[PDB]
């Protein structure tokens, strides 16, 4: 806790904080770490008021553990199923995508990560009729492709016009801009708890590697902390507010010593919940929209299954 | 209470004796069956005696926010020999969960949940998932001085050891990766562990169910190797 | 709850603030700077600058973006098939990169794009400016003069064929001296000079708001020599790409970059691949490659988020970049 303010907890006065900060104990952490008896009798303060203040301070700052069954019945209805257009992951994901998890796609140049993001966003916005927020960091969005994708499913101008206005796009090219955008989204959705419509349910980040890649390198440590903080806030957003978050990434060394692995080192590997490794086919059948999709990490189903996805003829 | 032989012959039979308190931790990279192993351990031990379990209570603390309800419910349904739809709610209603956001939040929850402890004595297992999720943030925030780092972590370590020795509970934890490992926490955590084991897995496609484990028992210095197989209905051991 | 790590704070003030035990700006917002300075042992200047930087740090949807990109036009190339394959020419607000073997026509394309960006809106241009940054010294004014003369001849021909008064009105201003005064020239002989010029670009573009094109003729040469440390090169390249895309999106530009090809001995038959490693591969929005085949120059699109890859033939005439 910082400086004393009125309304933080009942029964606070300036004498209490003056004596406590004179006794080298101001913050809540060391006040609760120190024995209540020690500060109670050593400083001579009243025991009843002290214990009441400590209990009311912990209660208003804590998270009370809850039973499991009740939250299970509530999550039975809180969750949702989002389909993109292919069932390769759908069958291997307990027959439905999870709203409230951190899934991501790792793919190289020309793999089709942003194509998957675009088609998924179009399907979510048009078919299911919910607002969706898209974050771009390398100029990978073009509205003409969105219009072309929408036209492949509808032939009415009014539906195309209405669908576009529910897709919100914001440009962030530095990690601070991305953090500010996500914090603003968190604040706005926290203020919009009363409302039932207009709240975005799917959040897409076009490229998390490009923003944070310049921050890596050297022998320093602030880049790892920044990326960990970004991951933590993304996870808190997705869990607490029940949003589906999708991000992209790149691959690393393909040499003999190191297999094809996602970028951002080992620390980023623990962040996401689902991994989809897009790839291109070789030999006959190459080029076009023919891309091989695989599921590396799911933590819910067996992995190592390879499928086929076409984009050129899809939408 | 502190018994580890009734329904644990496969993994944890011939290493322990009925004693007062113990601490267990898990190490290894991602996708090594960690959360699946914890799911197996908690699902096997969240049933009454008549239904095969131990009629005990477990509290869940989550830090990575990676806990999944559907997988746990499915693994419970595909393990119950008497599987039905009306009793699964009661079987799972003996579960406690809480979410943590920061190290300060973790310490504050630890110093708040003593009222929970005194509320019910049926609690017999405590799981803290991924205490390693708050390393870099305060590591760079504290500064150059090592003392300014892991200070809240040292306080959490002392609080946890007090709460586990005084109340006769059993502790489980998971640790990430930075001779098979590296000193990751401060020195206050190395003494706590009673049995330490490492998680591993190779890159063979046709044996995606294959998994390996190696354990260290510092109270006996016994090198033991274990093998287990992942599956839809649960974790298989052979 | 907003962690202080997510703010552009100096490490010293951040470390002392978190040593004090504050982990949210919501309570830093109302603390008086006097006791704030007294508590954490700082002065008024750092307190006020931290307060302002914390407090300082739009809602555009797909329809607005579609309308905006329809308002602004495309940069003509004077190659009809190349315009058709690219969707209408070089797009704005995106980074375009061109690779190819030495002596294939990349500099000719850059010169043509510099000339073509000044076509009046009536004929179907963009009517903007151009910034040319040269890192190899291959900018010859005579070729630019010849290209501009050919362009003005073609423009006069089509204007006379149209027989429209409004077309004539946009030609007397379109003289050789006027258009050739709208190309701003630089020269960076070292990668440090190139980086410094890049840092200085935003103010220059703020001064001259009519610029709609930035050309960097050659980025491999400054970075492919006298640089043993690969990690430093990778960091510099990533930072440069991020800055260039930020400039393009902020000032509504069309960044043009030029690269080089490198032989790769795959299997046993060597083939040409773009230089600067594989991490750089997806640092550009659009990637173009110029082939040689058999006495026939081919412009093959490689990576783009809008159109499928294909192949188009072209050749260079004494008038500039042309089709057929
Ligand atoms: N790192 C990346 N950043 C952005 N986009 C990427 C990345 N990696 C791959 N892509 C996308 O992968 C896609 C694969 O190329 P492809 O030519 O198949 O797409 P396309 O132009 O959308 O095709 P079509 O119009 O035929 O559907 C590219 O369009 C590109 O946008
Ligand atoms: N005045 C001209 N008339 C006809 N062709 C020309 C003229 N000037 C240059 N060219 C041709 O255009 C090509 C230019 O290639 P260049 O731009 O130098 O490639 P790079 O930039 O990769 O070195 C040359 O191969 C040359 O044959
Ligand atoms: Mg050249």
């Amino acid at each position: 806790m910082g400086v004393l303010r009125v309304g933080l907890c009942p029964g606070l006065t300036e004498e209490m904080i003056q004596l406590l900060r004179s006794h080298r104990i101001k913050t809540v952490v060391d006040l609760v770490s120190a024995d209540l008896e020690e500060v109670a009798q050593k400083c001579g303060l009243s025991y009843k008021a002290l214990v009441a203040l400590r209990r009311v301070l912990l209660a208003q700052f804590s998270a009370f553990p809850v039973n499991g069954a009740d939250l299970y019945e509530e999550l039975k209805t809180s969750t949702a199923i989002l389909s993109t257009g292919i069932g390769s992951l759908d069958k291997l994901l307990d027959a439905g995508l999870y709203t409230g998890e951190v899934t991501e796609i790792v793919g190289g140049p020309g793999s089709g990560k942003t194509q998957v993001c675009l088609c998924m966003a179009a399907n979510v916005a048009h078919g299911l009729q919910q607002n969706v927020l898209y974050v771009d960091s390398n100029g990978g969005l073009t509205a003409s492709r969105l219009l072309q994708l929408l036209q492949a499913k509808t032939q009415d101008e009014e539906e195309q016009a209405e669908a576009l206005r529910r897709i919100q796009v914001v440009h962030a090219f530095d990690i601070f801009q991305m953090l500010d955008v996500l914090q603003e989204l968190r604040g706005t959705v926290a203020q919009q708890v009363t409302g039932s419509s207009g709240t975005v349910k799917v959040v897409v980040v076009d490229s998390v590697t490009a923003v944070v890649s310049p921050l890596l390198g050297g022998q320093q440590r602030e880049g790892l902390a920044l990326m960990m903080q970004l991951a933590r806030e993304l996870k808190t957003l997705a869990r607490d507010l029940g949003m589906a978050v999708v991000v992209t990434n790149h691959i690393t060394r393909d040499r003999d010593s190191g297999r094809l692995k996602p970028a951002l080192g080992r620390s980023w590997s623990f962040v996401p919940s689902t991994r989809i490794l897009l790839d291109t086919i070789e030999g006959a059948g190459a080029s076009g929209g023919r891309r091989m999709a695989c599921l590396a990490k799911s933590s819910r189903q067996p992995t190592g299954f390879q499928e086929m996805v076409d984009i050129g003829t899809w939408g | 209470r502190s018994s580890l032989k009734e329904i644990e012959p496969n993994l944890f039979a011939d290493e322990d004796s009925p004693v007062h308190g113990d601490i267990l931790e898990f190490h290894g990279p991602e996708g090594t069956g960690k959360t699946e192993m914890l799911y197996h351990l908690t699902a096997r031990c969240i049933l009454p005696k008549s239904e095969g379990g131990l009629e005990v209570e477990v509290l869940f603390i989550d830090t990575d926010y990676h806990f999944d309800m559907l997988r746990l419910v499915t693994i419970l349904e595909h393990r119950l020999s008497q599987s039905s739809e009306e009793i699964i709610k009661y079987c799972l209603g003996r579960f406690f969960l809480v979410y943590c956001s920061s190290s300060t939040h973790l310490l504050l929850t630890l110093y708040s949940l003593e009222s929970m402890f005194c509320s019910h004595p049926s609690l017999c297992l405590l799981i803290l998932d991924s205490l390693s999720a708050f390393y870099w943030i305060d590591r760079v925030n504290g500064g150059e001085s090592v003392n300014l780092q892991e200070s809240t972590l040292r306080k959490c370590s002392q609080c946890l050891e007090k709460l586990v020795n005084d109340y006769r509970l059993v502790l489980f934890a998971t640790t990430q990766t930075i001779i098979d490992y590296r000193p990751y926490l401060c020195k206050a955590w190395q003494q706590l562990v009673k049995h330490r084991m490492f998680f591993s897995k190779q890159d063979d496609s046709q044996s995606s169910n294959q998994f390996s484990l190696v354990s260290r028992c510092l109270k006996s210095n016994s090198l033991k190797k274990h093998f287990f197989i992942i599956g839809e209905s649960g974790v298989e051991f052979c | 709850q907003r962690d202080l790590v997510s703010f552009p704070l100096s490490p010293a003030v951040r470390v002392k603030l978190v040593s004090a035990g504050f982990q949210t700006a919501e309570e830093l917002l109302e603390v008086k700077p006097s006791e704030l300075s007294k508590e954490v042992g700082i002065s008024k200047a750092e307190a006020l600058e931290t307060l302002q930087i914390i407090r300082r740090e739009k809602k555009c949807t797909a329809l607005e973006l579609l309308e905006q990109e329809h308002t602004q036009g495309f940069i003509i190339t004077f190659c009809s098939a190349l315009d058709d394959i690219l969707g209408g020419g070089v797009p704005l607000m995106k980074t375009t990169e061109i690779c190819g073997a030495p002596g294939v026509g990349k500099t000719q394309l850059c010169m043509q794009l510099a000339v073509d960006v000044q076509i009046p809106e009536c004929f179907g241009g963009v009517a903007g400016e151009a910034v040319f940054i040269d890192t190899e010294g291959s900018f010859m004014v005579d070729r630019v003069v010849d290209l501009a003369t050919a362009c003005i001849q073609h423009l006069q021909l089509i204007a006379e064929k149209h027989k429209g008064e409004e077309h004539r009105k946009a030609l007397e201003d379109f003289t050789l001296d006027n258009i050739l005064s709208h190309i701003y020239y630089f020269r960076c002989r070292d990668y440090t000079e190139l980086l410094a010029q890049v840092y200085l670009l935003p103010d220059f573009l703020s001064e001259h708001s009519k610029v709609r094109l930035v050309i960097v003729d050659g980025i491999a040469f400054p970075f492919r020599h006298d640089l043993d440390d690969l990690s430093l090169r990778t960091r510099l390249l990533n930072g440069l790409a991020q800055q260039m895309i930020s400039l393009a999106n902020n000032h509504r530009l069309a960044v043009i970059l030029t690269n080089q090809m490198t032989t790769k001995i795959d299997r046993n038959q060597a083939l040409l691949v773009p230089a600067l490693g594989e991490s750089w591969g997806h640092a550009a929005t659009i990637r173009l490659i110029f082939h040689w085949d058999r006495k026939q120059r081919l412009a093959t699109l490689y990576k783009s988020p809008s159109q499928k890859e294909c192949t188009v033939l072209f050749q260079i005439k004494p008038q500039g970049f042309r089709d057929t």
